[PDB]
């Protein structure tokens, strides 16, 4: 209960606003920082935050990418905040995290098609930092709402291989969390690495969404000329496994693709027209690349 | 290539002052796996060495001065932080610092302030008349002094607090007398 003794900073006070703005530049210069993560922006004067971000970039002459934590599972509040701040910085996609959580706790009962709506990334793809879990949602934390482990890799494939949003990987998910509950996140490193690889060398080109099923949904990336062998076909399932015919671009017709996650051994050959029939196991994820 | 960010900390990591070294050592791995940016935990002095960083006592003390009974923060010293960031930069990875500016925690001393109580539901609706309380609002940073900054904090730089030290009461206070 030590937090009860903290004091809330007053930004209507000229000296306080001038001081935080100045410290901001000092912090940036002392550490040679490239950007910021804004904490608890919900309780801070919106105009100040907008001015502080402008100030720091101006005094440094640097881009200073900035992402603010406006914790509200509501697209309306976040959108207002973006407007009040002149879209000068991104926000964490809180709604998306909450759907991931919901999908993971409903054991197949969730409508996967819902993932496509009500998220910052759906409305403002260039102003969204998508994440699966963080330090406030992990087991035992103030905003606890951990995405169940089985669903975790599916959530990561979603934020890392789709064209929209600036994805964020969590340390606790990679190396596991060191709390003392029986619900700690284990080190999923070995399961996220393949998805990171896919983002790194394959998630390029036009995207084709196939959110036409209550459980099995997917999407493709046609690849791009600038990145060799790029292109992919991702499929994730809430419940039962299955298959889906997806278009990957007539440009890569005749290729044999394989599940980079290794959950599936069977290769998929792209037909003359650029289509493929991909497969995914139940409560699993499959990312086919060439 | 695609940009990918990583939150490089977890709530329950060990308070062994080796986090910055860990990050410095982790630069090659991060780079080969496509991480192009890392968000690091609050690097400035908290209310204790074990503070995850959200206590936020001294923003100009990046684990450099002896305050809160320690020189280094939970993660390490300013030098280790700087070495870690240099490794990241050599590999083209960006570093995003955390900014904790909603409050300050760990005031050096209390100050007699005039306050009114507000409704816990409607934190605006005043449910008490003005009265003297003792609030932890004084920040002078004895370990640092005026190195980097001579700004000192007082009750008027704030809106309120949720603890009256005199009566040892938890209520929602709003400082009067122009706070």
């Amino acid at each position: 209960y030590d937090y009860l003794m903290y004091a809330d900073i007053d930004y209507d006070h000229p000296d306080v606003a001038a001081e935080i703005k100045r410290w901001g530049t000092w912090y940036a210069n002392e550490l040679q920082l490239d950007g910021f993560r804004l904490d608890a922006v919900k309780h801070i004067k919106f105009s100040f935050l907008r001015d502080w971000v402008n100030h720091v970039r101006e005094k440094t002459g640097k881009e200073m990418f900035t992402v603010a934590e406006y914790w509200q599972n509501d697209l309306g509040a976040l959108e207002n905040y973006l407007n009040k701040t002149n879209f000068n910085h991104s926000v964490f996609d809180v709604p998306l995290h909450y759907q991931f959580h919901a999908a993971s706790t409903q054991g197949g009962g969730y409508d996967m098609r819902k993932l496509l709506n009500s998220t910052v990334v759906s409305k403002h793809p260039l102003k969204a930092v998508t994440f699966v879990d963080n330090h406030d949602t992990q087991p035992g934390q103030s905003l606890e709402s951990t995405v169940q482990t089985w669903f975790k890799p599916l959530a990561y494939a979603f934020i890392l291989t789709r064209e929209s949003g600036y994805p964020q990987v969590f340390y606790g998910d990679m190396y596991g969390t060191k709390g003392d509950s029986q619900r700690e996140i284990p080190a999923l490193k070995h399961k996220i690495e393949p998805i990171l690889k896919a983002r790194k060398q394959y998630a390029y080109g036009a995207q084709h969404d196939y959110f036409d099923h209550h459980d099995i949904v997917g999407w493709t990336r046609e690849g791009d000329s600038s990145v060799a062998n790029s292109g992919l076909a991702a499929l994730i399932t809430d419940g039962p496994g299955g298959a889906k015919r997806m278009y990957v671009g007539r440009q890569n017709a005749g290729e044999t693709w394989h599940d980079i996650t290794g959950n599936r051994s069977e290769p998929v050959v792209i037909n003359s027209e650029g289509w493929g029939e991909f497969h995914v196991n139940g409560g699993s994820v499959s990312i086919y690349v060439q | 290539l695609n940009g990918t960010l990583m939150q490089y900390f977890e709530w329950y990591m060990p308070n062994d002052g080796q986090h910055w070294k860990r990050l410095q050592n982790d630069s090659a791995y991060l780079a080969e796996h496509g991480i192009t940016a890392v968000w690091i935990p609050p690097a400035y002095k908290g209310t204790s060495q074990a503070d995850v960083g959200y206590g936020a006592y001294d923003l100009y003390d990046l684990g450099e001065f002896h305050q809160k009974g320690t020189v280094r923060t939970k993660y390490g010293t300013k030098g280790e932080l700087q070495s870690a960031i240099k490794s990241l930069h050599s590999r083209d990875i960006n570093v995003y610092g955390d900014v904790v500016i909603n409050h300050k925690g760990g005031a050096d001393a209390t100050e007699d302030v005039t306050a009114v109580e507000v409704d816990p539901a409607d934190r605006n609706r005043v449910i008490s008349g003005e009265h003297l309380i003792k609030a932890w609002t004084h920040f002078h940073f004895p370990g640092r002094g005026s190195t980097y900054s001579d700004f000192k904090w007082h009750w008027y730089h704030f809106d309120g607090t949720d603890w009256d030290e005199s009566r040892k009461l938890n209520r929602i206070y709003k400082f009067q007398g122009k706070a």
